[PDB]
């Protein structure tokens, strides 16, 4: 329809892993920001370089909607100027980021009794990510001097790990669905 | 949250001087830095917004500069009504607005030693069960001053409360009062009550005491 | 020209609720975002909440989220802050601030004089005024102890004595009460010949005490 | 403070479905903010975790209990249920409803412990019919007298299934009371006794009534015990 | 499925003693181990979580330690009220066999001979066709006790059942009741009924008796 498809991003049945975060390009549509941004207190909502109460008045070239899942203690990393394994190796925002970050506890959707090992994050990388860079490579990381030749072993680790989201975990280990809206689509 | 660190915490100056305050951000906040002025007992007042834009009605002797993490507020010529506390506030994180710790622009004067006085508890009060010993530091500069309660040559901690006046409108001096509070039972257990005072204007620490 | 006047502040027990108001004038109130900023006694400034110009979007600081509620009535030009479940850490002077609106981000361009909100479990008790007799000038004063809440006004000789008078900010002792000192340095010669009476007034309890100080 | 209380039938026929209900009581507490589970204990045996309800569609069931376990939480009524189908004699046990303790912020355990429990309800899987008890008096006499104290009591005989609760003088008499566990008689019916020691000088002046309650048959009996 | 092993299974300790209960895991469970106390006729009560963290409302004399595969529960200054069965539970993973088999802690106390009472069948039961004779052993220690039903000096066997209370949480004693159930006809055939009691606290066997009709 005429409205911007923010429904297909926030309400998607499955979210992407943070190391392979999805991006949705949103252009040439009308958005009801104030209505869809009027979130309840159980939402983590932080905006940068722009006020939420002014988005219904501005127009932008494009609005990128990035979505992924991390654990609760890593939500603070989804912000400009942050460091850590998620901000450096998985999803890096620029220092002059203009947009909003939305997060909510999704323990009832992404955690499994036997463990939801489906969500992954990158643990090792030779250098940090550039802003908005996506690295889905899983080549055997060489932490030493001997070449790995794609073979696992000593000083040669698989660069990815799993979250294994279980409902019995504490909030710091519970899954959180994250949507990052980048502004550079008129609000109405 | 983004931490805003101001330096110095306090600086002394005189009318006509050029004052320069610094404000640092824990991360790049682009140019969304705002400066506010606050006098004691009054609300803050906006001086600069967006790092360098002068608010309407503010004297042109105020100015700001810097971008990223290092910012500066400058008063080209200090006037008598500019002695106040100044705060920076970042607006890059719009839903997590944070202020700096503040910077106090006090009146610069010569070093003055405090006049130390000690007051034993009154007879009217001791009948209530509590004993309050009051030690007074009168008219000193600068504000940095240590007050140490000795009781029978035993240093007292965590049982007194300090209070300091604003910089005096007359001689630009400060004054301090510390109150040692202990019960009546604790009050007869000892005899000597002293008050050691360390200050920049004292070549050696000064003590005023009394015998119960 | 902008005018902001707060009201509704006072004393409140822990866990109770209190509501503030902020009447605005001399600007188009319905086209500017409004803010609340609090400041603890002797501490810095802390942003509290913001509401959109029309009143449809509201956002709060984490220290008050799910606890405070902000609203506005654009027909009366009044801002509100419903404060539920008040902790001792909520004791502060609460300012309402207008947003400048000239930037993509928030900033406060005009502040009200604020109103004091004291969160404690102590009821209004009058002070006990104790003298501080002297032992090359002399010093004497009064000790205003065990009163709640702030403030107390202390004058000497009904305002006739002001030179050389220091009245110190009160302190919050462990008993939840306030203790305050007032002193005056007088000539040491005229000590047993001049009368010095501090005038302590506690409006919250209506206690006007005049105690004579003599060596 | 949260309080749990089981409620369900004490007798289930073989191959039927067991159905219990635990009601969460507290200070305006929402059961939507906690997990709820069930733990059973066969008589004379250890504890077995049956399963826990976390969210709708995210439940755990003991794999040794196959596909016959179902747990549902009603967050508007603040009570949850247990469904156990195809029951046998191996399912006769005391059943507890429990609340797994909410984990701390940094906890990453794959299971949890249970910090709040109910009182437990005894479910017996059997083909036999319910039967209310016969309450007979154990009158105090010279043979049941040791010095200045005398013993009296009640014989709760021929009931099924467990349990029965016995109090004296409507709970006002608790000191010196001994209610023994029930023995399964050769007839298939349970039988227990409950005794209390009283001063001899009170036998003719104080009335002593034992209060037997057999919930499975909705049978309450108040039997006065007098010296014969 | 990780199997937990408690040792010992039963123990007897005096008041004021230091009790120690070991719990062993077949594989490392880090520190996700809990300790429970279950008193007779009561639901289990959670004492320890994370192997060593004490629950709110539990006396300080309880303590737990251990990591990996072997864990230890300690009861300093054992109280008579501490008579219970204690369980350890791993919760590293939701799997079968989560609780240990349990350790039953009995309170050791001084020997106390039982107070013996005998009850003839009531008239109400005799007018229903059956005759039950109840023998009572009240407040004794230790638990071991022997009851012999004699009917006209004929020792009886196979027509009686026994029941022992759990240890009392105040004086740490036990109580026993033996019921001799007979048909009204067979009860009407004999005169002297008696139970003979032997116990560590009785230098002599005690025999309470009655005569049908007297
Ligand atoms: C995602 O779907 C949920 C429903 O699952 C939508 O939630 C509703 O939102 C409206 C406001 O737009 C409320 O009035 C309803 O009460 C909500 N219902 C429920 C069940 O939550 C939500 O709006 C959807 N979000 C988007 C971006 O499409
Ligand atoms: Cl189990």
């Amino acid at each position: 329809t005429n409205l911007c498809p923010f429904d297909e991003v926030f309400n998607a049945t499955r979210f992407a892993s943070v190391y392979a975060w999805n991006r949705k390009r949103i252009s040439n549509c009308v958005a009801d920001y104030s209505v869809l941004y009027n979130l309840a207190p159980f939402f983590t909502f932080k905006c940068y370089g722009v006020s939420p109460t002014k988005l219904n008045d501005l127009c932008f070239t494009n609005v990128y909607a990035d979505s992924f899942v991390i654990r609760g203690d890593e939500v603070r990393q989804i912000a400009p100027g942050q460091t850590g394994n998620i901000a450096d190796y998985n999803y890096k925002l620029p220092d002059d980021f203009t947009g909003c970050v939305i997060a909510w506890n999704s323990n009832k959707l992404d955690s499994k009794v036997s463990g939801n090992y489906n969500y992954l994050y990158r643990l090792f990388r030779k250098s940090n990510l550039k802003p908005f860079e996506r690295d889905i490579s899983t080549e055997i990381y060489q932490a030493g001097n001997k070449p790995c030749n794609g073979v696992a072993g000593f000083n040669c680790y698989f660069p990815l790990r799993s979250y294994s989201f279980r409902p019995t975990y504490g909030v710091g280990h519970q899954p959180y669905r994250v949507v990052v809206l980048s502004f550079e689509v008129c609000g109405k | 949250d983004i931490q805003m660190t101001q330096s110095p915490s306090s600086l002394s100056a005189s009318v006509g001087d050029r004052v320069t305050i610094t404000c640092r951000a824990s991360q790049s906040i682009s140019s969304y830095l705002n400066w506010y002025q606050q006098k004691p007992g009054k609300a803050p007042k906006l001086l600069i917004y967006a790092a360098s834009s002068l608010q309407s009605g503010v004297p042109s002797r105020f100015s700001g500069s810097g971008s990223g993490t290092d910012f500066t507020l400058t008063i080209s010529s200090l006037q008598p009504e500019d002695f106040a506390t100044y705060y920076c506030q970042q607006s890059y994180s719009t839903l997590a607005l944070t202020f700096g710790g503040g910077t106090k622009v006090e009146i610069k004067r010569t070093v003055a030693a405090p006049s130390v006085f000690i007051f034993p508890p009154s007879d009217e009060q001791l009948k209530s069960g509590t004993a309050s010993v009051v030690c007074l530091l009168n008219n000193f500069y600068p504000r940095e001053a240590k007050v140490q309660w000795k009781v029978d040559n035993a240093l007292q901690s965590g049982n007194s409360q300090e209070s300091v006046t604003e910089q005096d409108s007359k001689d630009s001096t400060y004054s301090l009062s510390s109150t040692l509070t202990l019960s009546k039972a604790d009050y007869e257990k000892h005899k000597v009550y002293a008050c050691e005072v360390t200050h920049q204007g004292l070549s050696s620490p000064v003590t005023k005491s009394f015998n119960r | 020209e902008v005018q902001l006047v707060e009201s509704g502040g006072g004393v409140v027990q822990p866990g109770r609720s209190l509501r503030l108001s902020c009447a605005a004038s001399a600007f188009t109130f319905s086209s500017y975002d409004m803010h609340w900023v609090r400041q603890a006694p002797g501490k810095g400034l802390e942003w509290v909440a913001v509401i959109s110009y029309d009143g449809s979007n509201k956002y709060y600081a984490d220290s008050v989220k799910g606890r405070f509620t902000i609203s506005r009535d654009n027909s009366k030009n009044t801002l509100y802050l419903q404060m539920n479940s008040l902790r001792a850490e909520d004791t502060a002077v609460y300012y309402c601030a207008k947003d400048g609106g000239k930037l993509w981000v928030y900033y406060f361009d005009y502040w009200g004089q604020g109103t004091l909100v004291t969160v404690s479990s102590a009821s209004t008790k009058g002070p006990s005024v104790f003298p501080l007799a002297p032992s090359g000038t002399a010093a004497l004063g009064c000790l205003v102890k065990d009163y709640f809440p702030e403030p107390v006004t202390v004058s000497w000789n009904s305002g006739a004595l002001t030179s050389g008078v220091h009245t110190f900010p009160a302190v919050l002792q462990s008993s939840g009460l306030y203790s305050l000192s007032s002193v005056v340095t007088v000539p040491s010669s005229s000590l047993g010949t001049q009368t010095y009476i501090c005038n302590v007034n506690h409006k919250p309890s209506n206690t006007k005490v005049d105690k004579r100080v003599e060596p | 403070q949260v309080q749990l209380q089981e409620s369900g039938p004490g007798l289930v026929k073989p191959s039927e479905t067991l159905s219990l209900t635990c009601t969460v009581s507290g200070d305006s507490i929402s059961s939507s903010r906690y997990y709820w589970g069930w733990i059973r204990q066969p008589p004379g045996k250890g504890l077995e975790w049956i399963g826990t309800f976390y969210y709708s569609g995210i439940t755990y069931y003991n794999p040794s209990l196959k596909s016959r376990v179902t747990i549902f939480v009603d967050t508007s009524k603040n009570q949850f249920s247990l469904k156990l189908s195809s029951v046998t004699a191996a399912d006769t046990a005391v059943y507890y409803c429990a609340r797994p303790r909410p984990p701390d912020y940094y906890d990453n355990s794959g299971a949890l412990l249970f910090d709040i429990w109910g009182q437990g309800t005894m479910v017996t899987v059997s083909s036999a019919s319910t039967k209310g008890p016969s309450v007979f008096p154990l009158a105090p006499s010279s043979k049941s007298t040791s010095g200045g104290t005398a013993a009296l009591g009640c014989l709760v005989k021929d009931y099924f299934p467990e349990p029965v609760t016995v109090s004296w003088n409507s709970g006002a008499l608790t000191s010196g009371v001994h209610t023994f566990p029930a023995v399964l008689q050769s007839s298939g019916l349970y039988s227990l006794s409950s005794v209390v020691t009283v001063p001899s000088s009170s036998l003719g002046t104080q009335t002593y009534i034992c209060n037997v309650n057999h919930k499975p048959s909705n049978t309450k009996v108040d039997k006065k015990v007098e010296p014969k």
